[PDB]
RNA sequence: GGAGAGUUUGAUCCUGGCUCAGGACGAACGCUGGCGGCGUGCCUAAUACAUGCAAGUCGAGCGGACAGAUGGGAGCUUGCUCCCUGAUGUUAGCGGCGGACGGGUGAGUAACACGUGGGUAACCUGCCUGUAAGACUGGGAUAACUCCGGGAAACCGGGGCUAAUACCGGAUGGUUGUUUGAACCGCAUGGUUCAAACAUAAAAGGUGGCUUCGGCUACCACUUACAGAUGGACCCGCGGCGCAUUAGCUAGUUGGUGAGGUAACGGCUCACCAAGGCGACGAUGCGUAGCCGACCUGAGAGGGUGAUCGGCCACACUGGGACUGAGACACGGCCCAGACUCCUACGGGAGGCAGCAGUAGGGAAUCUUCCGCAAUGGACGAAAGUCUGACGGAGCAACGCCGC
RNA sequence: GGUACCUAACCAGAAAGCCACGGCUAACUACGUGCCAGCAGCCGCGGUAAUACGUAGGUGGCAAGCGUUGUCCGGAAUUA
RNA sequence: UUAGGAGCCAGCCGCCGAAGGUGGGACAGAUGAUUGGGGUGAAGUCGUAACAAGGUAGCCGUAUCGGAAGGUGCGGCUGG
């Protein structure tokens, strides 16, 4: 209104981008957790570098702001630690 | 953001300042943490009065000043001895 | 270096039924501002017991840290003197 | 000289009497006109309904279509007797 | 298809809820009613914000109605509610906006404004 | 640093009422009114708003357009027409940061909102310094640009072209997490420090000079880490109201365990299990109202008010959600409904003055639709500069104080 | 904003009012008036000599203001 | 290496979820014919109940009757 359109017609085409940083994080979480009812180890110990590559290279580029992904990481490592 | 800079006091013609370190996230009047002496305009001669000491003191932790206020501390020497400071 | 120290009182229990905590009397008690004469009050918090070694009527201390659940922010510090 | 001699929108003279309020510009027209007038604006601003008209002067007039009528107030913003009989 | 003693959902924000009928001025005795007939109605429900309050004889037009419209197509317009739209006896109505569909067999007659406030002509 | 006076009575003293002299107004009205400084100036309607302005900034982030003529050359009418990219100039869009502050209003809110003192081992902090390190190697787009299509418009859709300090991979990294050791200490959770192992986690160039044409250099920006500076969030004692013709009130209520969730502690959310918690020191409820330094008054103790100026919270037509961003649930941003206004070719859209003015309307009643970024301030930028209804001043009314 | 300001030139020339006047409370007479018209914060004033009404003169009050009005405090030791 | 997987989105789905609708209670205010007392006003009518031993000593509490103040019953009180 005020020559802030130039806001919006970028806020719009960074939530599509942003969510599929937050929406693959969601998925790399889970199919570690998948191994988790699954009882594979070795699975789980790849997935999780997989995971934590998306999870470390969240906080990196936008708001997942690392203390939750300390949480991310723990919860998940003690699973293969349960292992 | 850290200003160290001038505040608006006085009469409506003929004004008045002190200097004062504050945030700028405040406004024009608003509050601070410390201040140092005076500023007056309305003197045809001097009477510009500074502690010259106590915002050294804040310049090592880093508080950048306007240079219409800085320049006062260089009729005084204060960055000149803050400057031996960081030449030290 | 030592940090600061916690807010801290002794007192005085009423029950305990709650799961491994407790309600604690303090009996500090102060003037009024208009008249001067000095009544007492009734100030009860909600202490962690980790140890569930409280009794009805029991003197202990209280020590605050962040707070553990819904309105309890005190833990113990030494049961003093026991109930009969 | 007792009369001011104001405009209307079109640009037509409009004889009325002196001391004239622009809600005593809307009679002269129509009295309908007086029913829906909101604000009056005269030479580019918008005028006061505490404004007296001078002579020579073109006012428009913000007029509701059919919507908003008077109140106790104007009762005493009719300068000009005529035009306050009305 | 309204006949006498029915009860009418209105479709204006000029004070009433719902409204029942009278007669519907046709001839000596008219049964019905479909779309774009004129009745004498009354007021059974009133908002509280009222213009128009309980209890008042009032003349209205029958805009969307549970019957049928035979158009010279053959599609049959039937909503879902019989209803009203106040005016104020004349071909002209008395409310600010008229809530809902309008049935496109009001251009018959020149009911114009409000077929310029309704909001979808259907 | 504490004046009293008239009145019950035929007359007196008490008793007890009201009355009066005083002091302030954000005050209004009546009558009059010469001027100058300094200061205030919608309390009712947080009711609705015509019109203009109130937040942009970087060509030294970048592609292209856009002019340009330093010269070069062309066709001739000597009047011109050009084709190359001069200096340099313009910035729709792109991208960076700001828009969360500055500014207003006083509606809800009787509670950790505020006031005061605290605590954090339970937290966060882009833009600030200072230190520690650095800044490797590639990749795929896409706007603008055009070319069509659909739309009354609002605008929207499709096909190619293209950039970057945009975006996305690979390396290396003292973040962090895991695993296993140590050392020391606190206030239980524990905390701090050191080692090893594993796991990933970056970055960017631009400006000007110097160049061996390989590059180098300062400067700006960049990634990461440490502190300090910086504000913010959460918790806690203690404070400032009216009613008992409001005495019973609450089931996520109150507890535990685990789980999820939040920057963070938590019934904050959910499962389970338990039945507690709140209360005559007045809960719950209801009417009422923004709080505070302070203002006025009193001799003081107190009482009243919470306007302007300064602190903080809350709200942005009414209500609810949410994104990007260090920071909002965003005063001049989006999405949704509710009322209302405006436009429409009826299919559709756009709008939010409790920003400065001004108007309507309300009311006893409150002001100028000015000029200026010169000073102070912020915003961005390397700076000039740009942008500023913050502010600077001018204008209105004896509104008040002082001065003539 | 040639605004403040200062310099020189000019004229008594531009310029005062409202309120009170029995007692509280400083200050009074004359006409009008006759429970009527009207005052009033308090006690209360007028059915023919109204210092209390209205007017005039004259005082007094304060001053670019004065009264009335609604507020809040005080006097009110009358929530002590 | 002529494409599959990963991931992503359109789409639909679920919980939550504001406004809307429905329903019986709470309290707040206007209004409601008529009535019930309560004061408040010019020599209205009816009685005399009080205050004197008030012409029957009054007075509180209860009961009861009458135009109405009141009347007496019973107990209590000196302010008989």
């Amino acid at each position: 209104i005020k020559s802030a359109i130039k806001r919006t017609k970028t806020n719009n085409e960074r939530r599509v981008h942003n969510a599929t940083i937050k929406s693959a994080m969601r998925t790399a979480i889970k199919q570690v957790e998948a191994s988790v009812a699954n009882n594979e180890a070795d699975k789980a110990k790849t997935a999780l570098t997989e995971a934590a590559k998306r999870i470390d290279k969240a906080v990196k580029t936008g708001l997942v702001h690392k203390n939750t992904a300390a949480r991310y990481k723990s919860r998940l490592a003690k699973k293969v630690n349960g292992l | 953001a850290v200003k160290i800079r001038l505040k608006r006091m006085g009469a409506k013609k003929s004004p008045f300042y002190r200097i004062v370190v504050a945030d700028s996230r405040s406004p024009r009047d608003g509050r601070f943490i410390e201040t140092v002496g005076t500023y007056n305009p309305v003197a045809k001669p001097a009477e510009v009065k500074i502690d010259e000491e106590l915002a050294l003191k804040w310049l090592q932790t880093g508080a950048k000043p306007s240079d219409t206020v800085r320049n006062l501390f260089s009729s005084q020497g204060i960055m000149e001895k803050f400057h031996n400071a960081k030449q030290g | 270096s030592e940090r600061n120290q916690r807010k801290v009182y002794q007192g005085r229990v009423v029950s305990d039924k709650m799961d491994k905590t407790i309600t604690v009397v303090v009996e500090t008690y102060k003037k009024h501002t208009l008249y001067g004469k000095r009544v007492k009050y009734s100030k009860k918090f909600k202490a962690h017991d980790e140890n569930n070694q409280a009794k009805i009527g029991d003197i202990v201390k209280i020590m605050e840290t962040r707070p553990l659940s819904a309105t309890k922010r005190f833990r113990l510090v030494e049961v003093v003197e026991e109930a009969v | 000289s007792d009369m001011v001699y104001v405009f209307t929108p079109k640009g037509d003279v409009i004889e009325l009497p002196s001391g004239s309020v622009p809600i005593d510009f809307s009679y002269r027209i129509h009295s309908e006109i007086g029913n829906k007038t909101i604000g009056a604006k005269v030479n580019g601003k918008m005028v006061t309904l505490d404004h007296k008209l001078r002579t020579g002067d073109i006012v428009e007039i913000l007029t509701s279509k059919h919507s908003y009528g008077p109140s106790q107030d104007w009762v005493k913003l009719a300068q000009t007797s005529q035009a306050k009989h009305k | 298809m309204i006949q006498q003693e029915t009860r009418l959902k209105v479709a204006d924000n000029s004070g009433a809820r719902e409204v029942l009928t009278i007669k519907v001025l046709g001839g000596s005795g008219r049964k019905t009613a479909n779309i774009g007939d004129v009745i004498v109605c009354t007021v059974k429900q009133a908002t509280p914000g009222g213009v128009v309050k309980k209890g008042e004889v009032v003349k209205a037009v029958i805009v969307r109605t549970k019957s049928g419209a035979r158009r010279s197509d053959g599609s049959y317009i039937s909503f879902d509610e019989n209803a009203c739209v106040i005016i104020r006896d004349d071909k002209s109505p008395r409310g600010t906006r008229i809530f809902g569909p309008v049935a496109r067999e009001l251009r018959e007659n020149n009911f114009m404004k409000i077929v310029s406030l309704a909001p979808e002509v259907i």
